[PDB]
């Protein structure tokens, strides 16, 4: 029903990371918020009425000389957290279920720098892409590594996975869709502006794009239909689709965060920030959305 | 030892209910190893001990009262299933 | 009493309409005899200065005759004529006997004549021909006429007005004596003589020929050559041209080749004027020797005593006299003068051209510049000597006069060459060399002289077109050229001249650069130039157009660049731009154009022109560097340029926006570009007020790891401590930028603190850092020394205008001795140094040898 589309977003919560934040994640149970910085991960708790907090519940640093963190990802079940960065010899998995925060197994990525994180929980697989233009798949169960998807140095800035298909996009203004079950070349779709973000609809098979010129497009998996609904006055580098499949939110260099409704691409009232917004995520509970901009993060409440 | 994901505040005012010792060994096992997994999945803190001459076990549940009730009800339903199965087996 | 005036006027009538006309004109000119000038009862010193010829002596004679006839005012009771030529040979005497020597009875009238000082008028001719030394004229003054002294002493005393203060004087002399007279004389009035006007010359030709058509033909022949036409101001040149042209017409010879160059005309006149005979070679040699001796002493009058002492023949003197080559004056009895100094210079060059105690120098002495400064007459002698190098004239002269010529004198010309390839030469030196080579009318000499030029620069007027076009046609080693045709204040005739000039592009094979500055052209020249530019024989690589007029010429020149297969660099400038943009956009949009660098300077524009330029740039796929300086860009044009930059098909690597009138909003859009773009590496922003908010926005752009910028330039950008903190915060992380320029920025203390605390960490990868006009204080210099001790990665450091003098310099040098940093080049300014600083420099050298202790615009 149309009632699923929200109406109002409000927030009274502020997190002071202390340095510019590059990724965010939120637990489905709506209990904790995770922010990734340039040198360490910090874990925070929502169970409080504090307006702004400067102290995390824990600080998880990396100690390799010349290390550099870039991204973090949380799986759906709110169990395992993945991390990766620059000048690191391995990727890490962190477990939340144990009474104290302890690290888990690691897999190597020496000689490469990664900016991509996606995980197929039920199949126990993880996905990452590297600046060289390669995508590799890791197994979270038996720690085996088998994958080689490369060929294009560009076009691998964003990753979205749906079953046995992986969608990629980058600065070449081109969109590609891969098949995990085949050793053949992918299928190309050509656009006229740089792609900066991707998000997939969980209910119907549609993929949402964000373009560098402020335009928004919908691509259908049937390979023929294409739509164009939305316009912003600057670059967009963040799109996120709600788990119910009815609405999405978009952020970009315009520093404006707004809510859109499928399929007319109509605007729901928006909330303005003060600086470019580069991080956005929505909980599997379909009640909270968290953002990352500058040295701060925020937690928003969704009203239906 | 309080788990890191459990807030210290929720420790206050726990819920306490009693059960039978054999029921406790059927539910949680003789080694009580399954307690942490149920604690996580239920999001509450549990204590199991035998307090009445080896006959009656006391269980304490920490957390928000609704979670306490949910855990208590699940445990009571499992104990009732065990009671029914044991009565049916003994009558057989 | 009146018998003297009677005899004077009788002799004048013998030695005497056009003369009357010009005498009346100059009488209007000269204040002394002007009818509307008050004849005040006081001494008048009148000095006449002019080039050779022009008949100032004739004007003086007519004035004296007018005095005799009482035609003039004749306020003076009695007048005398004093000829310096006679006084030259005279020995020491008294002034009274010096002046009375001409009249047999004036000795009786000594008291009345000498006492009546106000009644006497004097006329002096040929003062420069006197030959007296300046010291003799100046020294040993006297106040009494009875004193017995040498002649120059008396002449200087009379000139200096020490005796007879109530007399008036009029003197005619060459301009060289003008300086001596103005030093010696007092109360002077200076009058210049010009000569015959155009109508006077036409009337002279009409009177000589006696027919309208023939006289007009002869006159228009003379107008062909400008140098000859100017030289015609003297009556003697008019007489020579009339006689030569009349004889050529009667015989049937073509007058135009003679009228082409003045050397041929003078040579023809000399050949025709001398009668036939035998052994003319000795007479010609004697005449040439006399001319050279007179020219060296800067004289043109000969005396009988010197002629006898040298051993001249009476027959040779008579032969010279009958042909009017040299003339004898009855009043200046026993004196001979040359027809014109131009003829004397021709004969002197002839003398040196001839195969070989006197004061005659050598050829190199005449060609030497110092002697050119000593004797102004030698430059024209240089022109005539270059002209006499022509083979045909030499053969003709040897045929007629029987003389012989030596080749070594011709080699002397190449030995000096009037060397001009050096950069110390001026424009006038090149003009003189071109004029002399054109006067030569020989191709071999021009080829051999012009082979030295590796670069050329021509400034051309209407008179300069023919010689420059004749010369430049032969050069084939040049590599860079510049042109400038000045607008003047017949086209079919000019057609071959500009055709010859533009041929240099195809003939030469290394003319990589062409420049056209402030040139106003015509339709035919523009057409020929564009045909040559668009041709497939061109090989230009860099072209600069500036201030080319009219607009149609600029547009036509631009249109030839469409599809050019060699031009990789281009710069454009103009005063009016209403039609530049359509042609520029046509060039840019062309699918074959491959210009790699583009530069627009001071071009005015509007929004629509920027829009079509941006569209053409989007279509363009060739250039990697764009320079815009002083262009009146606005915010809208900047936004359109950015929209061109964010397109995913551009490849602009370097970009400059200087004095483009930008603002902080354009800087936020630029931050968006830096986040989006994937090829921009070097960016320059100078003379832009974008310091604080602009630096913050650039920081927003730069924090993203994807950023690829390696060099940023900030000059007069009002950088403050806030920007220093932001830049330090950027530098501490692993950023991509390697260079950072700061100029006219008050970073002296807080900025220095931030930069030094950044520099201390081992993670820094920055290479170069420039500081200028930052006002670094010593207490900041302490932290600077600490940072220099700590760091191990910086490579270059430049300082200037910063007061580190007393303590800062010493502490820095001591730390440099102590430290062994990796920086190679260091530059600094010292208010004052001492011995301890010198030994500190030695210690700096010995402690670290790789340092060299005493570019960004070069890289972009």
């Amino acid at each position: 029903k149309r009632l699923a589309v929200p109406c109002k977003l409000e927030k009274m919560r502020i997190l002071a990371h202390g340095e510019l934040v590059l990724a965010t994640a939120i637990s489905s149970f709506t209990r904790h918020v995770f922010t990734c910085g340039r040198r360490g991960i910090k874990v925070w708790s929502l169970t409080g009425q504090v307006a702004e907090d400067r102290f995390p519940e824990s600080h998880l640093p990396i100690q390799t000389p010349g290390a550099f963190l870039r991204t973090c990802l949380l799986s759906s079940n709110s169990r395992s957290l993945l991390t990766g960065g620059y000048n690191l010899a391995s990727v890490s998995v962190w477990d939340l279920a144990a009474p104290s925060l302890h690290v888990k197994e690691q897999l190597p990525c020496a000689g490469l720098n990664c900016q991509a994180l996606d995980a197929n929980l039920d199949a126990n697989l993880a996905f990452a892409s590297f600046t060289s233009g390669v995508v590799r798949i890791w197994d979270l169960r038996d720690q085996s590594v088998v994958r080689d998807l490369k060929g294009y140095p560009d076009g691998v800035k964003s990753i979205v996975v749906k079953g046995y298909n992986i969608w990629t996009g980058g600065p070449d203004a081109c969109l590609r869709c891969w098949d995990q079950r085949t050793i053949m070349k992918p299928l190309e779709y050509q656009f006229k502006s740089q792609i900066m973000s991707l998000s997939h609809s969980p209910q119907e098979d549609w993929v949402l794009l964000g373009m560098a010129n402020g335009q928004q497009w919908l691509q259908s998996t049937s390979g023929s239909q294409r739509h164009m609904v939305g316009q912003k006055d600057s670059v967009i580098l963040s799109v996120k689709f709600s788990p119910f499949g009815q609405w999405w939110a978009s952020v970009g260099m315009d520093d404006f965060l707004g809510v859109y409704s499928m399929p007319a691409g109509t605007k729901v009232f928006e909330v303005p920030e003060m600086s470019p917004v580069t991080c956005c995520d929505v909980s599997s509970n379909n009640r909270l959305v968290v953002t990352g901009s500058g040295e701060h993060a925020s937690v928003y409440q969704i009203t239906y | 030892i309080r788990p890191w994901w459990f807030p210290v505040q929720e420790l206050r005012d726990p819920l306490v209910f009693y059960l039978e010792a054999w029921l406790a060994d059927e539910l949680f096992g003789p080694d009580r190893a399954i307690i942490p997994e149920m604690e996580w999945t239920s999001q509450a803190l549990l204590t199991v001990d035998i307090v009445d001459s080896g006959n009656l076990v006391e269980i304490t549940v920490f957390g928000r009262p609704r979670v306490q009730n949910r855990v208590k009800s699940m445990l009571l339903c499992l104990a009732w299933f065990h009671r029914e199965h044991r009565a049916r087996a003994e009558k057989m | 009493d009146n018998r003297c005036r009677y005899i004077l006027k009788t002799k004048f009538r013998e030695m005497w309409k056009e003369v009357q006309v010009m005498a009346e004109r100059y009488k209007m000119l000269i204040p002394f005899s002007n009818p509307r000038v008050l004849p005040g009862p006081f001494s008048y010193t009148v000095v006449l200065y002019g080039p050779a010829g022009l008949g100032k002596t004739t004007l003086a004679q007519k004035l004296m005759l007018d005095w005799a006839e009482d035609n003039l005012i004749h306020k003076f009771k009695y007048a005398f004529y004093l000829s310096c030529r006679e006084l030259s040979r005279l020995g020491p005497c008294s002034f009274a006997e010096l002046v009375f020597r001409d009249w047999p009875e004036l000795q009786d009238d000594i008291p009345h004549i000498l006492a009546q000082a106000r009644k006497i008028l004097f006329v002096i001719d040929g003062f420069d021909e006197l030959g007296a030394a300046p010291g003799a004229l100046i020294e040993d003054i006297c106040g009494d006429w009875e004193k017995k002294k040498p002649v120059p002493v008396l002449l200087g005393s009379l000139l200096n007005r020490v005796m007879l203060p109530k007399a008036a004087l009029l003197v005619t002399t060459r301009p060289r004596a003008l300086r001596d007279l103005r030093i010696l004389a007092e109360e002077p009035i200076y009058i210049r003589v010009e000569g015959f006007l155009e109508e006077d010359r036409r009337a002279y030709f009409l009177r000589h020929f006696g027919d309208e058509d023939q006289a007009m033909r002869a006159f228009e022949l003379m107008r062909s050559n400008a140098a000859l036409f100017q030289l015609g101001s003297a009556p003697a040149v008019c007489w020579i041209v009339c006689t030569t042209l009349k004889l050529q017409m009667e015989k049937g010879e073509d007058p135009v080749p003679t009228c082409l160059t003045r050397t041929g005309l003078f040579l023809r006149f000399l050949c025709s004027r001398f009668p036939q005979g035998a052994q003319l070679r000795g007479a010609l040699r004697t005449l040439s020797l006399l001319a050279a001796q007179g020219l060296w002493a800067q004289t043109s009058v000969l005396h009988r005593e010197d002629l006898e002492r040298l051993g001249v023949q009476e027959s040779d003197l008579r032969l010279f006299l009958d042909g009017d080559i040299l003339r004898q004056d009855r009043v200046s009895k026993g004196c001979y003068s040359f027809i014109h100094l131009s003829f004397q210079q021709f004969l002197t060059a002839l003398f040196y051209t001839l195969e070989k105690t006197w004061d005659i120098g050598d050829v190199q002495k005449l060609l030497s510049g110092v002697e050119r400064l000593r004797n102004p007459d030698l430059i024209q002698a240089g022109y005539y000597s270059f002209g006499l190098a022509n083979e045909k004239r030499a053969k003709e002269l040897e045929a007629t006069f029987g003389c012989r010529m030596s080749p070594d004198i011709k080699q002397e010309l190449l030995r000096c060459d009037i060397s001009c390839k050096g950069g110390h030469s001026t424009v006038t030196d090149l003009q003189e060399l071109l004029g002399c080579l054109y006067e030569s009318q020989e191709e071999e000499l021009v080829k051999e002289v012009m082979a030295q030029f590796k670069e050329i620069s021509l400034h051309l007027n209407a008179v300069d077109v023919v010689p420059s076009s004749f010369c430049v046609k032969h050069c084939r080693n040049l590599q860079k050229m510049s042109l400038q045709v000045i607008k003047e204040n017949d086209d079919q005739h000019m057609l071959p001249f500009w055709t010859d000039l533009c041929s240099i592009f195809g003939s030469n094979k290394d003319l990589m650069g062409l420049a056209i500055n402030d040139s106003f052209l015509s339709a035919s020249l523009v057409r020929i130039l564009c045909e040559q530019i668009a041709s497939d024989t061109c090989h230009l690589q860099r072209v600069v157009f500036k201030n080319i007029s009219p607009a149609d010429a600029h547009r036509n020149l631009c249109l030839a660049l469409r599809g050019h297969k060699t031009v990789t660099y281009l710069t454009l400038q103009g005063n009016d731009q209403d039609d530049m943009f359509p042609a520029l956009c046509e060039v840019l949009r062309h699918p074959e154009c491959n210009l790699r660098y583009l530069g627009l300077v001071s071009c005015s524009a509007t929004t629509q022109q920027w829009a079509d330029l941006s569209l053409a740039l989007e279509v363009n796929q060739s250039l990697t560097c764009v320079n815009l300086s002083d262009n009146e860009l606005l915010d809208e044009g900047a936004k359109l340029l950015y929209t061109t930059l964010r397109h995913p098909k551009c490849f602009l690597q370097r970009l400059s926006l200087e004095n483009c009138h930008l603002t902080e909003a354009n800087c936020k859009d630029l931050a968006a570009v830096l986040v989006v773009s994937r090829e921009l590496t070097h960016l320059c922003l100078a003379k832009n007020p974008i310091g604080n908010t602009g630096v913050k926005f650039l920081c927003e752009g730069l924090r993203y790891p994807e950023c690829k910028l390696q060099t940023l330039v900030l000059w007069n950008c009002d950088i403050t401590s806030d920007g220093c903190c932001d830049l330090t915060k950027l530098l501490q992380e692993k950023s991509s930028l390697l260079c950072l320029d700061l100029g006219l920025n008050h970073i002296g203390v807080k900025g220095m603190k931030f930069l030094c605390e950044a520099l201390r960490k081992p993670l820094c990868n920055l290479r170069c850092l420039w500081l200028w006009g930052c006002s670094i204080p010593p207490f900041s210099c302490e932290d600077l020394c600490s940072a220099l001790s700590c760091n191990q990665s910086l490579v270059t450091l430049d300082l200037g205008q910063n007061p580190l003098g007393s303590s800062g310099v010493k502490m820095l040098f001591e730390t440099l001795t102590c430290s062994s940093g990796t920086l190679r080049t260091l530059r600094l300014k010292i208010d004052d140094f001492n011995d301890e600083l010198n030994k500190l420099l030695e210690e700096i050298e010995e402690k670290n040898p790789q340092l060299i202790i005493d570019s960004h615009d070069f890289m972009i």
